[PDB]
């Protein structure tokens, strides 16, 4: 996401078209985009084709046009010559394409090419006229679009949507790399700079959890620091952890220590995490997910998140306030964390209601009612003339106390005009995977979380293995997403590994398949790069020659299809069901962020309504859509209550509340403060309206 | 009507794992009887696991101690794979003093009477010259996976740092039944019963405290006229 | 409307609108059409005062 | 009519209160006007006794006024007239 | 007729109630001291909140709220989580997928709101749509796959009857559903296999009830030979005592049918329970239905490389004649947009014919379950011709299948399509937006006021015409057109008597008798000639097609006409200068 | 390859790279 | 004037009513939700709202 | 350690032989876990006898109808295949009937040998007319479960003889369905309801608890492998 938010080219800013007045001429794809923008990664939001991004190769010209390179091919001769041409001269010249047979010195092979002409058509040429050919294939897509694997059997919404999701994932506490991937993860992990890179070779001397120190070639040290649990700007956690020895040796531009989201030096959003593709109880009914609990047990999908508050002390008109535990009438025993001089001491736990920093602002003297005149004359104390304004941690958060920055004057710190004292305070937790959490995959099948089963009671193997997700069956065929599929079945064999048998010659699926892909050890780590990728066919062999758990056994047919037990009922299932290792990640879509609820809060300034936002307490809106579906109903005393009592009718609100905690009767609604602020508006623009009587 | 009674044998495959085999059951009913066994065994099996631990210097879950290679919140990653089997029932503690250079292993722990430590290879921390670490783990007896008890539900100091603890001493368990089904409709089942264990308890234990826990959860519907 | 009187076009702008709906596999029934076609020919226009 | 025994917010059952009433809006008003009578009752029992009588149906523990006005027109104990 | 309502936001709106609980059951003295407990949250205020939360109902919506049924009443109850638990059956009224949609979740007060939000607006009493009276809580995808998968039968299965004899008898018979059970709990019997069990609890079919019994099998008692599958009876035993047996295979359309047969002849809570049966046994049978997708599942067929060689030379042929200069750039467009539609369509026919009847795709395509045929011809098949950002067809065309895997030019080809679906899907719900508000303050002054205008004008409906040869063909256009309406003069048929007299309702027993009569044209009575003054009659509007009653005399039929017609739209797709 | 410290991650690729991917902040 | 000023050409149709110095007799279905009183359709009309509703004859003498 | 919660056990009568019990609260697990096995062991795993073949003379090969009869075989073959009988000898044993004259056959006409009780005599069988002849030869032995027609074993020492299937079980059809009740203080606990239905031979609470002594007797072969081992007790009432 840090990656991605730069090599954005947004089309909407001061000089530029506005969202509501940009035709739909603007939003489109031309085909001049070859290689400058990528047709996929859009924001699917109210700004389709006003925002892209820019492809891997391009680059940028003297006057701002976008070059992309191509190589030049020289009278049927594939030159190794790279020229970069705008969209000017792509459009004069005629421009092959990438996955041509070469003849292994420049030649074509085949005597008619695929080309792309002029005005964005495609012909068939023959191999004379072909004067420029591509770089490579996957020239057209950004950063992001090329590190979903199989991107040319999914549909185009659902890679927009995967290409999106990618960068909305969160760091986890483990950071697991992917069983396959693209190779656009290692160059896009230390390209992104959230992970330390050498600079000159050199052997490490000491390695701690806070700085390595390289010793040179030449005499000279040099030490990296580390950013250790720093906020990032979204609220998650910046770790960075070495991951060399103290003896090592070390040469210029290797990878030194992780990052928020890398393993070893790539990049990884997610976990891998064994999948079933059957319709279980209703639990998955229309994109729900069902997982285990053992990805709570384990903590393998737990992230860290780390809140900010901030208060600072002014000095006001009456005087100036004071930060001091010394706190205005209220109970010992919620000052005991408090240190000897307000905030919090580093450690302690908080909860959604407690003394972060205690301020307390002067008051002077005012007007008292009789009756507290005469309770404080029973009890004694005295009127307490400064008002209590401290910093209370909001509704909802929890988790320890991380550090205390605090700012002074008197340390000859720059604060603004007026504060004398400014502190905050981090409050950090540690959220567990639970039901409402949002997880997707890589080619757009998001979903939220619908049950965590016991490990007792999910549908394991015939070895005895539970499997940690299952998703639903209706969501793929309808939706044209079958990367996940292919991507499941090559999960599993890159998983349990493979052997294919080269006793009597290699076989025929696998005559163009590279040396050493022919045999891999369980876990290996492949790649299979975007447009230029594992076929369909060598799928089908590497699925049927595995090799075996630990037993004579081998789970899966050579359909990709296993035979699952039912750990509830204890039968078997009627027919096998696809099982394989798919890699999803946790979006940031949290359920803990999400939920508010509002009794009774604060209320407008002009127009006595409620307020809106989780920021507040807030109100939710009852707009036009829904009046008219409850007059549609013919509820007129529920619309009459949620127009009068529960927003704008001043006298009625504290009616109501103090109807409903004595338990009498609602009362009858009044006029609603809006219409009457309506009356005196239309008053003072010279308009004469009476409300009359009979 | 068969007129002979099911009876139980183990083969031992390994020092942690064995594989056991009931015949002759009724058909139809090798996999009810597996499963229930299986998921008695998978959730209700009492064993023991660190509950909570406090290191010196540290004050929360999210530093790092001087010297030490990983940090704190890994640390405690790493210390809850660690297998111990305890015999008294209250709350026991059991320290971790290490000083230099070397690297901290689940040896290096020294536990009082009664608890045990099973896997003295296991993996806890590396240190550099200018590196100590002192920690102090507490070991408590359960079942099933409890989340973390917090500080404040206790009279817990600062220093304290809760951890999830899972008492599980089983790891996997799985079935297989052979049905003959003949002509002359004289049909028995025959379950296979593989289970395995993390080096805590005993695969004849685990087997003797889930048929223990069906004994006593049937006895109810026994005592009914 | 001017040719073939008032009924004439409350034929045609039923029949006309339930085309599109058809065309994708919608069902409304034409009462929920006749509530709002009754509501434009409510009005007439003086030609002699 | 045959069904199983309804439970939680559909007892008494619709269909066999609408014999009763002419339409759902004459239903509505009936039972929140019995409502009313009721919750008056509760809160005027400790004083003095005025017109408003009622529960003519034995409640349970903590059962809502609307809930016991409903059970007293499913069993046939009040009559309603129309504006 | 239930929701699931965390535990911290029934809390925080129930908090007044449960103040005021508290205080009365003295765990607090007042106010204040109450109000500090709710909020420190100490372990009685749980106890407290579950006997205030009984049977007190809330209101949830979810914008946007296009039509009546996207405000529904539930009754809460307790959940430990933070996600609102809906019940999967009113997602289709609530247009809820679960892709994380947000919903909102309001609360009535006062005994009048209460008494509205319990009586009016509750879930369980809203089972049809009120623009075409189809059911909306009818099983959808998942209850449908399960169902047409218990209901299916297979000609060939284990344990079937076969009447085979000269050695032995059937062996096919069962005495009791019980004993077919248990027979199939053994191994023996497969749930989708013929048998001839003896129901003694289900109502048999009208023909067989009057063949054997006559008049008055009281069909508790009674019992009857059926020679259909087990998972039928397992499916008939869900429908209520008195339904006849169905013994059909659970299409869609069956399932609608019969549920709208249900909500016309017995209470909406016998409709609501049977629905709710419906959905257990559907899940259930769905998990055991052998329904995955792999990469074998998607067969490829066998002679798309003779179709496309075929098509192929076709396409040279017409290029080579524009080179030729015999055609100008126009024609050879539509010669080759027509050469590749016929290949399309061919390519498609190959693979229709090429699936088999059991496979999971074809099954979830024919059950009525999800998607179309069309989704299927491009995932395994040929993706067909592409559009423009113009519109015109780009006369390549796209010739490869997602299984296949398309190529860059094709791929970068689709984009343009796709985003161009994308932009007009997010304008046009908020010009469906702008037409609903316009059609909603034009008709938001027609509401019944009276039972009768007491006119005697009436539009014509035009049931049934003509066929040349000599007989009654049915209109098809005949459920939204004179069903549901009340006769205006009566039926007269070629010199006869009455058939309906005026004032019927006019439903499926009026209709199919007026057919079987002969007649064609009936004075059907419209809102169009209502004759009272402010607002339409209630006779002239006919029946509401919510209910199945006559309509009442406070309803707002033009907000329902205009939410009706304005909700259809994103699905109003233009075309592919009228 | 052309980086020092990297996982050996086999790759499925049947076509030759000729130019290197940019620097992906230029 | 208070529906037709709340759908469009707000200063249209205000500025045109006041000449005419017209009159709104609150009759409609939006003009009653902008000045908070009953809507008249539905559970909001002369028919159900007055519903006077006492115990029976025999109930009141057996209790 | 302890249960913390002891379950219990509640029958609830609807019909002679058919009952609904609940067992609660169960802790979180173990509804499934011993439900299953419940239904299981009562409908597989209580003894009881059947009729398992017949043999009707004058119908050797012609299985279409029987002269004199109104029904046909099959009508036959699963009116005898619904009767209940009870047995206490566990080798089968032979049964007769013999009816002449026209009328109505009912289930007390068979004359039971020593040991069989027949439980309905008022079923209804066959129906005589114009002077039929039934002799029907019934076999009897016991069993579990449900058997289905075990085929001509001895071809030519009994040629006319006709196999049925047997339901030799008490029970005919066990139903479950686990529920959350209380869910609030002690983490998710569940609710078993059982529901048994019986032919009249024996009663439902028998059968449970014939159900509950062979699973604590086959639980309890596992529980004799190391008895000082800890599991989870219920304890004291
Ligand atoms: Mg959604
Ligand atoms: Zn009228």
């Amino acid at each position: 996401s840090g990656l991605t938010h730069k090599r954005r080219l947004s089309a909407l800013g001061p000089g530029g078209l506005s969202r509501e007045r940009a035709g739909l001429e603007v939003r489109d794809v031309h085909p001049s985009h070859y290689g400058r923008m990528c047709p996929i990664e859009t924001p699917e939001g109210p700004n389709i084709g006003l925002i892209g991004s820019l492809s891997v190769y391009a680059r940028v010209n003297p006057f701002g046009f976008i070059e992309t390179p191509y190589r030049k091919v020289v009278d049927g001769v594939v030159s190794d010559e790279i020229v970069y041409l705008t969209a000017d001269e792509e459009d004069r010249h005629v421009v092959a394409q990438a996955n041509s047979p070469i003849d292994a010195d420049g030649r074509f092979v085949e005597p008619r090419v695929l080309v792309r002409r002029k005005a964005g058509e495609v012909e068939y040429v023959p191999s004379s006229e072909v004067d420029y050919m591509d770089v490579s294939p996957r020239q057209m897509v950004s950063v992001a679009t090329a590190m979903i694997p199989f991107l040319e059997h999914d549909d185009a919404n659902r890679a927009l949507m995967g290409a999106n999701m990618q960068r909305q994932a969160v760091p986890l506490v483990r950071s697991e790399a992917p069983l396959v991937g693209t190779g656009m993860e290692l160059r896009a992990a230390i390209d992104a700079g959230d992970v330390v890179v050498a600079e000159e070779s050199g052997v490490i001397e000491e390695v701690s959890a806070d700085y390595i120190t390289v010793m040179h070639d030449n005499g000279t040290r040099r030490t990296y620091r580390m950013r250790k649990f720093a906020r990032s700007n979204h609220g998650t956690c910046a770790n960075q952890c070495p991951i060399v020895d103290a003896g090592d040796r070390v040469e210029a531009g290797q990878v030194i220590a992780d990052g928020p989201c890398t393993d070893d030096g790539e990049m990884a959003l997610g976990k891998n995490l064994l999948v079933a593709i059957m319709p279980w109880e209703g639990h998955n009914y229309e994109d729900a997910i069902i997982l285990s609990n053992r990805l709570v047990e384990e903590d393998v999908l737990t992230s860290i998140h780390i809140e900010e508050h901030e208060i600072d002390a002014r000095d006001t008109k009456l005087g100036a306030e004071e930060i001091t535990r010394d706190i205005p009438n209220i109970s010992d025993e919620v000052l005991a964390d408090l240190d000897e001089r307000g905030i919090v001491r580093i450690g302690a736990e908080v909860r959604d209601g407690d003394i972060l920093v205690g301020k307390v602002t002067p008051k002077g003297e005012t007007e008292l009612t009789p009756e507290e005149r005469l309770l404080r004359a029973i009890f004694g104390e005295k009127a307490r003339e400064v008002r209590d304004t401290s910093l209370k941690v909001p509704h909802g958060e929890s988790g320890k106390v991380i550090g205390i920055r605090v700012f002074s004057r008197e340390d000859e710190d720059e604060l603004p005009a007026g504060v004398n004292e400014l502190v905050r305070v981090y409050v950090a937790q540690k959220r567990k995977i639970s039901d409402g959490d949002k997880l997707a995959g890589r080619h757009g099948n998001k979903g939220v979380i619908g049950k965590i089963l016991p490990v007792e009671d999910m549908p394991f193997l015939a070895d005895g293995t539970p499997v940690d997700i299952i998703l639903n069956t209706h969501g793929v065929p309808r939706r044209m997403n079958i990367g996940q599929i292919l991507e499941t079945h090559l999960g599993w064999c890159a998983h349990s590994g493979w052997k294919v048998d080269a006793a009597k010659g290699v076989p025929d699926w696998a005559a163009r398949l590279p040396d050493e892909l022919l045999e891999a050890q369980p876990n290996a780590i492949v790649s299979t790069p975007v447009f230029d990728g594992a076929q369909e066919a060598e799928l089908q062999g590497l699925l049927s020659c595995t090799l075996p758990n630990r037993d004579g056994d081998v789970l899966v047919d050579a359909d990709g299809k296993a035979m699952l037990f039912d750990g509830r009922s204890g039968e078997p299932f009627p027919y096998p069901v696809t099982v394989g290792y798919m890699y999803i990640m946790k979006l940031h879509h949290l359920v803990d962020d999400k939920i508010h609820a509002r009794s009774t809060g604060p209320y407008s300034m002009i127009t006595q309504q409620p307020l809106g936002g989780k920021a507040q307490f807030g109100g939710q809106r009852f707009g036009e859509m829904e009046c008219w579906a409850m007059q549609a109903y013919g509820a007129a005393y529920t619309l009459q209550e949620l127009l009068t009592i529960k927003s704008d009718d001043t006298v009625g609100r504290v009616k109501v509340y103090e109807a409903i905690v004595k338990g009498e009767n609602i009362p009858e609604p009044g006029i609603p403060e809006s219409f009457k602020v309506l009356l005196k508006e239309l008053q003072s623009l010279c308009l004469n309206v009476e409300v009359l009587s009979s | 009507l068969i007129s002979q009674r099911p009876t139980l044998s183990e083969d031992v495959l390994t020092d942690n794992r064995s594989q056991f085999v009931i015949e002759p059951l009724e058909p139809g009913f090798g996999y009810t009887l597996g499963n229930s066994l299986r998921r008695t065994l998978l959730s209700s099996i009492p064993g023991a696991a660190v509950t909570s631990i406090r290191i010196d210097g540290v004050l929360h879950e999210f530093t790092t101690v001087p010297g030490v290679k990983e940090d704190v919140t890994e640390i405690i990653l790493n210390l809850k794979s660690l297998v111990v089997s305890s015999e008294e029932d209250e709350p026991v503690t059991m320290y971790l003093r290490k000083q230099g250079p070397g690297e901290v292993t689940a040896g290096d722990i020294v536990p009082p009477a009664g608890v045990t430590v099973h896997n003295p290879g296991m993996h806890i921390a590396t240190l550099n010259d200018k590196g100590k670490l002192e920690v102090e783990l507490v070991v408590e007896r359960g079942r099933g996976y409890v989340p973390a008890v917090q500080n404040r539900a206790s009279g817990a100091e600062i220093g304290r740092i809760p951890v999830d603890s899972i008492y599980s001493p089983v790891l996997k368990v799985t079935y297989k039944v052979d049905a003959t089904r003949v002509e002359q409709r004289t049909d028995f089942d025959k379950l296979i019963l593989d289970v395995e264990t993390k080096n805590s308890i005993s695969p004849r234990d685990a087997l003797a405290s889930a048929g223990k826990t069906l004994v006593e959860l049937f006895g109810l519907a026994r005592e009914l006229n | 409307l001017r040719v073939q009187g008032p009924r004439e076009v409350q034929i045609h702008l039923v029949r006309e609108v339930q085309e599109v709906y058809r065309a994708q596999g919608v069902s409304i029934h034409d009462k929920h059409i006749e509530v709002i076609v009754r509501q434009m020919l409510r009005r007439v226009t003086i030609i002699d005062s | 009519g045959g069904y199983d025994t309804p439970l939680g917010i559909t007892n008494p059952p619709i269909d066999e209160l609408l014999d009763r009433v002419s339409s759902k809006y004459a239903l509505v008003i009936y039972a929140a006007k019995r409502a009313r009578q009721i919750n008056d009752y509760y809160n005027q029992l400790g004083e003095g006794i005025l017109e408003y009588v009622g529960p003519l149906v034995e409640p349970g523990l903590q059962e809502k006024p609307l809930s016991i006005a409903l059970r007293e027109i499913h069993a046939d104990l009040l009559e309603h007239t129309e504006g | 007729h239930q929701c699931g309502l965390p535990k911290l936001m029934a809390l925080e709106l129930f908090k007044p109630f449960v103040m005021k609980r508290l205080v009365d059951l003295n765990h607090a003295q007042n106010i204040k001291s109450a109000k500090r407990m709710v909020e420190r949250q100490r372990p009685q205020v749980w106890d407290v909140l579950e006997e205030v939360i009984a049977e007190h109902p809330v209101l949830l919506n979810r914008a946007p709220t296009l039509h009546r049924l996207g405000i529904q009443a539930f009754e809460p109850m307790l959940v430990e989580g933070k996600a609102i638990q809906l019940h999967p059956l009113v997602c289709e009224a609530f247009n809820a997928d679960f892709d994380g949609d947000q919903m909102a979740v309001h609360l009535p007060l006062s005994a009048e709101a209460q008494a509205e939000a319990r009586i009016l607006m509750l879930s369980s009493n809203n089972i049809l749509s009120p623009a075409s009276g189809r059911p909306l809580a009818m099983p959808r995808l998942d209850m449908v796959t399960g169902l047409y998968y218990l209901t299916t039968e297979v000609p060939g299965d284990t344990g079937e009857y076969q009447p085979a004899s000269g050695d032995h008898p059937e062996t096919g018979v069962y005495s009791s559903p019980a004993e077919a059970i248990m027979a199939a709990d053994r191994g023996v019997l497969s749930v989708r296999a013929k048998i001839k069990v003896r129901l003694t609890q289900l109502r048999p079919p009208v023909e067989i009830e009057a063949e054997l019994f006559g008049h008055s099998g009281w069909q508790p008692g009674d019992a009857w030979m059926a020679e259909t599958t087990l998972g039928r009876v397992m499916f008939n035993e869900l429908l209520p005592l008195g339904y006849p047996f169905v013994n059909k295979q659970m299409h869609k359309k069956v399932q609608a049918a019969i549920i709208n047969d249900l909500a016309e002849r017995y209470p909406m809570i016998v409709v609501a329970q049977t629905v709710d049966k419906l959905k257990d046994a559907g899940f259930y049978w769905a998990t055991r239905s052998g329904v995955t997708v792999s990469m074998a599942d998607v067969l490829v067929p066998p002679r798309k490389k003779e179709i496309l060689d075929h098509y192929e030379e076709r396409a040279d042929k017409v290029e080579k004649q524009f080179q030729r200069g015999a055609l100008n750039h126009d024609e050879r467009n539509e010669a080759l947009v027509e050469i590749w539609k016929e290949a399309t369509d061919e390519v498609g026919q190959a693979l229709r014919e090429h699936y088999p009847d059991d496979n999971p795709i074809i099954t979830i395509v024919d059950s009525g379950a999800t998607g179309n045929f069309t989704q299927t011809r491009t995932l395994a098949g040929m993706k067909g011709l592409v559009t423009n950002p113009k519109g015109e067809f780009i006369p390549r065309p796209v010739k490869s299948s997602f299984r296949e895997g398309l190529t860059v030019l094709e791929y970068f080809i689709n984009t343009h399509g796709a985003r161009k679906g994308l932009a007009d899907t997010a304008l046009r719900t908020a010009d469906s937006g702008y037409l609903t508000r316009r059609l909603v303050d034009v008709s938001q002054d027609v509401i019944v006021r009276e039972h009768d205008c007491q006119t005697e004008r009436g539009i014509v409906v035009e049931l049934a015409e003509r066929a040349p040869d000599g007989t009654l063909i049915r209109d098809p256009y005949i459920e939204t057109s004179a069903y549901a309406r009340t006769l205006g003069t009566d039926a007269v048929d070629e010199a006869g008597n009455v058939i309906v007299e005026r004032g019927q309702d006019l439903g499926d027993p009026e209709i199919d008798a007026l057919l079987a009569a002969g007649i064609t044209q009936v004075k059907v009575r419209s809102v169009l000639t209502c004759a009272t003054s402010t607002g339409v009659c209630a006779t002239c509007y006919g029946r509401s097609m919510a209910t199945g009653k006559l309509v009442d005399i406070g309803e707002a039929v033009g907000i329902v006409a205009a939410q009706s017609i304005g909700e259809p739209g994103t699905q109003l797709t233009m075309r592919t200068d009228i | 390859n052309s980086v020092p410290g990297a996982p050996n991650r086999v790759s499925f690729a049947k076509l030759r790279e000729p130019l290197e991917v940019p620097g992906l902040l230029d | 004037w208070l529906s037709a000023a709340s759908f469009q050409e707000t200063t249209r149709v205000l500025t045109d009513a006041a000449i005419n110095c017209r009159s709104d007799k609150l009759n409609g279905l939006k003009e009653n939700v902008i000045i908070g009183k009953l809507i008249p359709a539905g559970t909001g009309i002369n028919r159900y709202r007055n519903i006077a509703v006492q115990p029976t004859e025999e109930a009141r003498a057996a209790a």
